[PDB]
RNA sequence: UGUCCUACGCCGGCAGGCGCGGGUAACCCGUUGAACCCCAUUCGUGAUGGGGAUCGGGGAUUGCAAUUAUUCCCC
RNA sequence: AGUGGAGCCUGCGGCUUAAUUUGACUCAACACGGGAAACCUCACCCGGCCCGGACACGGACAGGAUUGACAGAUUGAUAGC
């Protein structure tokens, strides 16, 4: 009816949005019930990066974490993956969109990071960009630990070690189940005949720099065995040195 | 002073749609299309600067970037500075020049004085 | 919570949008 | 290779605008008599979701809701 | 070539407006009703009625905006 | 048949400009960048808001850190930046 043509009009507005105030019908989108229909009327695939930054701003600011999760999984993350794949870098507006999406961390981890990791096709540039984005944002310890348990339990991809390492650089107090999952993942790399890159070695090195004081002696010797079986000419002496000069408790 | 045989007083007191017969085709087309919000905001600014002036003193200068303004008879007496891309040019609004645009009163380029030619 | 997870105002805003779209070109007031 | 000099140049950007700090904003919401009866100075929001907790910004003529933007006269 | 290409009628000096139909196309534009060329009129060897630039006024469309002439029409 | 002589238009040098954005200089430099640019298409100029990393240290924050915002007043911009 009359609502449909107004939302076609604001669809035409959002396809060319650069700056300024948006219509007030756009800002009351989360307060409505049938949001998916009017959102598909607004055609988010044809949005401008500034318009999607404002949409992420609005949707993150208005509570209801499940709906923010659905918006991040359905609209924001495909746009990010399409922009990295074609432009080989992330836009300024979309970068601040992902930061304002990390304003809501619970919908972010379960909507942006974990679906990207379980998609399997996550490239290295996407890993670097998203890891820098989680590096900039201060993250709650519970959400970071749950995401680290998630990424530890998953099947390995080369992009996963960057996320794991940049989560270990946060230097938070770690739950001991999380460290058990990390050690079990690395000891799951014990019998792999695949050549592992320097990224995996750097993730292990980071785990030994920051959490060597909270490692049991049995898993310490297991990590020494791990270094023995899967060596590197450069990093493995340093990981061995850091494991040798560690005090527990 | 008179404009198409019409003097300034009955230019001011005349309503809007009889001015849609006394301009050129361009100005009639523009004012029939309707003026933008920025035109109307500058119009309020100019009338505010005109009302808030001493009777013997000229009004305060209103500076604007607008170059597509059509001078209506309401702005005769306004003290207006127009941007030409680099610098403001301040002008009195005279009544013999109502049928013109503001932007032609601030020229956006310099007259060319040719120097001695180089190697070519 | 992570692994186990998986109108009068409307018409008033419509009227405000229509008024805002009408106020872009006023063409009437002197 | 050939390095650079790193011209410094001083530009003072210490002055930045921030909003004013309001201290103890809860005290003006309620007025309590000496017996212990609570009087609510500010209007309660009769909205769909934010009821019984959200007050009104008291304008010079009207009231405003701070979560769903409800306007009165 | 065409979903902007236009058929028809009316208002129009003319650019153009109005009401209506066809054509997502060997169908409707469109038997594409082209221009040179041909036949009659005036001009009659001069900056000429050749040549049209440059200017002065009006009018109408395109487009948020034509002032530094967008374009077209008429003296 | 012309071009080169004339008026106009376009290209390259040069001259102006705050800017008159730009690769190529006897074929393959010369209506090539589908480039017939009034906003974008612009690479140029004159102004004006905004913020620009992690880590370490020192503050504030639960006696709210910070986020979101209707109406009105401002500057050249409907700037709750
Ligand atoms: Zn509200």
């Amino acid at each position: 009816p009359r609502v449909l043509e107004v939302y076609r009009g604001v669809r035409e507005v959002l396809s060319k949005y650069r700056s300024g105030k948006l219509p007030k019908a756009f800002k009351i989108i989360p307060a409505l019930s049938n949001w998916e229909q009017i959102l598909y009327v607004t055609e988010p695939e044809a949005w401008t990066a500034a318009a999607m930054y404002q949409a992420t701003r609005i949707f993150a600011s208005n509570l209801k974490e499940r709906m923010a999760q659905r918006f991040y999984n359905l609209v924001l993350l495909p746009r990010v993956r399409d922009d990295v794949a074609e432009y080989k870098r992330l836009n300024f507006h979309l970068y601040m969109a992902l930061k304002k999406a990390l304003f809501k961390p619970g919908a972010w981890f379960k909507g942006i990071l974990i679906p990207l990791c379980e998609s399997g096709t996550c490239t290295l540039r996407e890993a670097i960009i998203v890891g820098s984005i989680i590096t900039k944002c201060s993250i709650p310890v519970l959400h970071s630990s749950a995401a680290m348990l998630k990424i530890a339990e998953m099947e390995y991809s080369g992009a996963n070690s960057i996320f794991l390492r940049l989560l270990l650089d946060k230097k938070y107090a770690l739950p001991y189940r999380v460290l058990d999952a990390l050690v079990f993942h690395f000891l799951g790399f014990r019998t792999e005949k695949r050549e592992l890159p320097v990224l995996w070695h750097q993730c292990l090195l980071t785990l030994v720099q920051r959490y060597k004081a909270d490692l049991a002696t049995d898993q310490k010797e297991a990590l020494l065995e791990l270094l023995r079986l899967q060596p590197h000419p450069q990093l493995s002496p340093e990981i061995r040195r850091e494991l040798q000069s560690a005090v527990p408790r | 002073f008179t404009y198409r045989g019409v003097d300034l007083d009955q230019l001011l007191d005349m309503s809007y749609e009889q001015l849609m017969q006394l301009y050129s085709a361009r100005q009639r087309r523009r004012l029939n299309r309707g003026l933008r919000r920025k035109q109307h905001s500058l119009l309020k600014r100019l009338r505010k600067a005109k009302k808030e002036a001493p009777p013997m003193e000229k009004p305060e200068v209103v500076k604007t970037h607008l170059r597509d303004m059509i001078i209506l008879p309401e702005m005769v007496g306004s003290m207006v500075g127009v941007y030409n891309g680099k610098t403001f040019n301040q002008v009195e609004i005279k009544p013999e020049m109502i049928g013109h645009y503001l932007g032609e009163f601030s020229i956006t380029y310099k007259p060319v004085k040719h120097g001695r030619p180089g190697i070519g | 919570k992570f692994y186990e997870q998986y109108s009068n105002r409307l018409q008033e805003v419509l009227n405000d949008y229509y008024k805002e779209k009408a106020e872009n070109c006023v063409k009437l007031n002197t | 290779a050939k390095k650079r000099k790193k011209k410094s140049y001083t530009t003072p950007k210490k002055n930045k605008h921030k909003r004013k700090k309001v201290k103890l904003a809860v005290l003006k919401y309620y007025k309590v008599d000496e017996n212990g009866k609570i009087s609510r100075l500010r209007r309660e929001c009769p909205s769909d979701e934010c009821g019984a907790g959200v007050f009104m910004a008291s304008h010079f003529d009207r009231h405003y809701c701070g979560k769903c933007c409800l306007t009165y006269c």
